[PDB]
């Protein structure tokens, strides 16, 4: 069976993972929950096979599998990118880890609480957690070299991440934004973002005191 | 003061006299242009009973390598004309390419007579088959909107826009020309896209009495139409409420708008039940005013493989080819009306030049001694040389062209150029291997709205301090500002010799400027260089333009939709 | 120039990771910085030079990581446990990312004010997620072998943290106190759990007003 993905009808944490077919070229097809469909699959929980209910699931002539760090892994590796290494497929997780660390971080309370309030704690220890980023890649044109790869596609989520949420985020590391083009630079993801496939917004699950509804 | 009949008669009898008369202007450029040292150490003092003969073999031909230096010398902190004539109020870009760079040519008053003559030839011979209202108004592609200063503090232009931006402009053109849907203000105005929108708007408000549908070349519609096709539901909407969207930003064509905006529920129900009972986009322009005459634009040469697309929005109607003409000069113009653009001919205006023809015929290529152009052989194919008012003495553009026949003894000819491409070393280089790379990098940002890139290119300024970056982008439709800062940042990183990437990294050039040029405009100098007094078939852009290139030089600094310093850095 | 696992006197992230050094037998030195080492938090970081900065850190003699459950795939993999294998990359991952979910979801509710009625929902959400695991244990004696992994401890520490907070949430699985039962039952963890390296307590920093303070 050819590959399988389904998500919430939002980008997420699925957008590091269909962003990674298309860099890599693969193809595949997308089951997808609709305004109220969420809750139809009460039924069908225990009925597809799948070892631990939840969305994303994914069904192929291989596997069954579900959840974002599981994902990525399986998906990359078969495709040669899931690291080389012990030092660097942990680097990858640990630059992974700095990723989600902060991009989970936006979702704790993004869709909970009053995220204006939130906001300015997390917008006090940020600073530090994208200088890390723009110092270390001044020589490689990523993070990790020259052939653009998985960690910089949840950072791909991630830079829109902040940015959103913060305009001015961005002001004092000019680097980063540059870098994000040049992942977005190659030609198929490109053709995608102008295809139908393409949800610009929301980030988040739909109904978020911030970055939620229909409408921006 | 325009006589339909009395200036198709100065055309008559100019045609049957044209070996005396052209004689005379080679005489009267001659005498006009003499005394730049250039043209007095190649030999040349003046008059006599020897003036045609004896100057072809003595007097030396000229390539866009050699002509380089002397307007470069014009266009650079001092003007130092030595090979044209007065120094230039505007200079071209010519087509094709000097080694791989920018070509020179300069820009003289008498082309801008020179275009109110042979236009008004042009629609005169067309108003003996195409009759015409004389109270109506026209739908011209038009675009005049960008200007730029020098570093020499002159202003440099394309031949359309210093023509339009001319004080005699208004009252050249009140009496033979029907008026254009947008205000002059629009043809001026910032933003040729939006300026392109709404002219065309303008053209649904008045389709009743509207005559004429124009642009330069046939693609030029096809991609307006496009948008008109993809834009369509958004113009009856402005309608009905009779507010203009919010996509639009730029001053002065919002405040047009809004004094022509009323609100019209049923024009915009019309409109709509009419164009969508329609099948597949076919040829909508008569539907859209029941009263024009016809299509007109270039439509031959490169433009042949885009004819069936102007046909396919062309239906039924006859199409009409425009003259053959150039800020080089004005060469032929077409004064049969009623044959179809593919047997479509050009016929050669006697005063406006010396033109003589390297030969092309007995292997390939050839260095066979040039003849007359009444001269020449009916049914042979040979390249053009043009010696002319705009500074231009035995220029060879570097194309070739076969004689359809004689409007009585001139010569109409057929262009079956569509790359007349040679070339050679270019140090703006940063090729377009790299360039093609970098400008499609950051495309794909735009892209998230689902616009895509119509053109790109690039300059050197060495006014500034560095000298620099500068580039242009076309794109299919109107987006935010933010996301373009971005763009240009990729555009940034993405030249990667190490040279100009060092450089680029630590600001030694200066930070890159992304100013967003509206729709059309390479459209627009396209338009020019199709036309280009020769073998029509000359388009190939310089992507990288030198202080030295021209048409794209006064595109640069006004006509911004936004203009940003680098967000990098 | 022993390696080095550099963190805090916490459970939270370097928890599993303490017993299981000693899984592989493995060579390690400790440093224990102390709630009131928060002045040492500011002024070590950079000065032996992380790129990514956080908490929990370790080096073996040649690596530089961090990000919990980026070191434990670290732990894994040097333990020759990639190489790659889908299924479980993905369904160790899967059934981590399960408990990523409980791990991080504790961690959600680590520093929030009211922690009891996060808890008990978290108490009333728990059962899903462990049916999936019990789902998966009763053929063999543990979540996915016959002889300890890396994935054990977290669920333990996972489960052994959520006993604590509610003394029943565990009366209605069997097969999984039988799993609690199997790993303090086997050699090298039972003895070390009584020696002084052992760690209990506080569940996340001292801070947390629950599974913070002093007294399991
Ligand atoms: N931490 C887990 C949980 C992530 C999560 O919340 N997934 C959502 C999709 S956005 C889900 O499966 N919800 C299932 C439901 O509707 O009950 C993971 O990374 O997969
Ligand atoms: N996802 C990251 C986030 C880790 C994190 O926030 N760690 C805390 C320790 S629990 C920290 O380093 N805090 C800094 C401090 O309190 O000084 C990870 O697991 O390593
Ligand atoms: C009267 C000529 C004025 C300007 C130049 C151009 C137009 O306005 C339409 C085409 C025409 C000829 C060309 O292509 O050189």
């Amino acid at each position: 069976m050819s590959p399988i993905l389904g998500y919430w009808k939002i980008k997420g944490l699925v957008q590091p993972t269909r962003l990674l077919l298309e860099y890599l070229e693969e193809k595949y097809e997308e089951h997808l929950y609709e305004r109220d469909e969420g809750d139809k699959w009460r039924n069908k929980k225990f009925e597809l096979g799948l070892e631990f209910p939840n969305l994303p699931y994914y069904i192929d002539g291989d596997v069954k599998l579900t959840q974002s760090m599981a994902i990525i892994r399986y998906i990359a590796d078969k495709h040669n990118m899931l690291g080389g290494c012990p030092k660097e497929r942990a680097e990858i997780s640990m630059l992974e880890g700095a990723v989600l660390d902060i991009r989970y971080g936006v979702s704790r309370i993004a869709y909970s609480k009053d995220f204006e309030t939130l906001k300015v704690d997390f917008l006090s220890k940020l600073p530090e957690m994208l200088k890390m980023f723009e110092d270390r890649l001044c020589h490689k044109t990523y993070l990790n070299g020259d052939h653009v790869t998985h960690p910089d596609f949840m950072l791909y989520d991630a830079l829109d991440v902040v940015l959103y949420m913060d305009p001015m985020c961005l002001d004092a590391f000019p680097k980063l934004v540059c870098f994000k083009k040049r992942i977005e630079a190659i030609p198929q993801i490109d053709k995608y973002l102008k295809s139908s496939k393409y949800i610009a917004w929301p980030l988040q699950g739909w109904q978020a005191t911030f970055g939620g509804g229909d409408h921006p | 003061t325009f006589d339909m009949n009395r200036v198709i008669d100065e055309f008559d009898e100019m045609t049957r006299n044209a070996h005396q008369v052209q004689k005379q202007t080679l005489k009267e450029i001659l005498l006009k242009n003499q005394s730049a040292i250039y043209l007095q150490n190649c030999g040349l003092n003046g008059n006599a009973t020897d003036p045609e003969e004896a100057f072809k073999s003595m007097v030396p031909l000229v390539t866009d390598v050699e002509l380089e230096p002397y307007i470069k010398r014009m266009v650079d902190g001092d003007t130092s004309p030595i090979l044209t004539g007065h120094p230039v109020p505007a200079i071209s870009l010519s087509s094709g390419t000097s080694q791989g760079r920018p070509k020179f040519i300069p820009f003289t008053d008498e082309l801008m007579e020179n275009t109110l003559q042979l236009f008004r030839t042009a629609f005169a011979f067309r108003n003996r088959d195409f009759p015409i209202d004389d109270n109506g108004k026209a739908l011209q592609f038009i675009f005049s909107s960008k200007q730029y200063i020098s570093t020499g503090g002159v202003p440099v232009g394309t031949a359309t826009t210093n023509v339009y931006r001319n004080p005699n402009f208004k009252a050249g053109m009140k009496s033979i020309t029907s008026p254009s849907c947008s205000p002059d203000e629009v043809i001026f105005s910032p933003d040729v896209h939006q300026a392109l929108y709404c002219h065309l708007l303008s053209g649904i408000l008045f389709r009743d009495q509207v005559q004429y549908v124009f642009a330069v070349f046939a693609h030029g519609l096809v991609h307006a139409f496009r948008t008109f096709e993809q834009v369509w539901e958004e113009i009856v909407t402005d309608i009905k409420d009779g507010v203009l969207s919010n996509r639009i930003t730029v001053p002065s064509v919002r405040t047009a708008m809004s004094k022509l905006l009323t609100p019209n529920p049923e024009l915009a129900e019309t409109i709509r039940t009419k164009c969508m009972s329609l099948s597949n986009w076919y040829g909508l322009i008569p539907a859209l005013f029941p009263n024009a005459k016809y299509v007109y634009g270039i439509m031959t040469g490169s433009m042949e493989p885009y004819v069936p697309k102007l046909r396919h929005y062309a239906g039924d109607l006859p199409l009409v080819s425009h003259d053959y003409g150039s800020s080089e000069g004005w060469i032929a113009a077409n004064v049969t009306p009623r044959l179809s653009p593919e047997e479509a001919t050009f016929a050669v205006i006697p005063n406006l030049g010396y033109f003589e023809f390297l030969p092309v015929s007995e292997t390939g290529e050839g260095e066979e001694k040039p003849v007359g152009l009444t001269q020449v052989k009916i049914g042979e194919e040979y390249e053009v040389v043009i010696t002319n008012y705009a500074g231009l003495y035995r220029y060879r553009l570097g194309d070739v062209v076969k004689v359809i026949g004689f409007y009585n003894n001139t010569p109409q000819l057929k262009f079956i150029c569509r790359r007349n491409l040679i070339l050679s070393i270019n140090i703006d280089k940063n090729t377009e291997r790299d360039l093609q790379l970098s400008v499609e990098s950051a495309a794909k940002r735009l892209s998230e709205e689902k616009i895509e890139v119509i053109d790109f290119s690039s300059y050197i300024d060495v006014s500034t301090d560095p000298g620099h970056y500068a580039i242009f982008w076309e794109i299919s439709g109107e987006t935010n500002e933010d996301v373009l800062q971005d763009c240009c940042n990729c555009l940034d990183r993405a030249f990667i010799d190490a040279g100009y990437v060092s450089s680029r990294k630590c600001k030694t050039i200066g930070a890159l400027e992304l100013r967003v040029v509206a729709k059309g405009t390479f459209r627009k100098i396209q338009e020019h260089f199709l036309g280009l007094g020769s073998s029509a078939g000359q388009f190939k852009m310089p992507r990288c333009v030198k202080p030295s290139n021209a048409k794209v030089l006064q595109i640069l600094c006004e006509n911004v939709v936004s203009s940003y310093f680098s967000t990098a850095f």
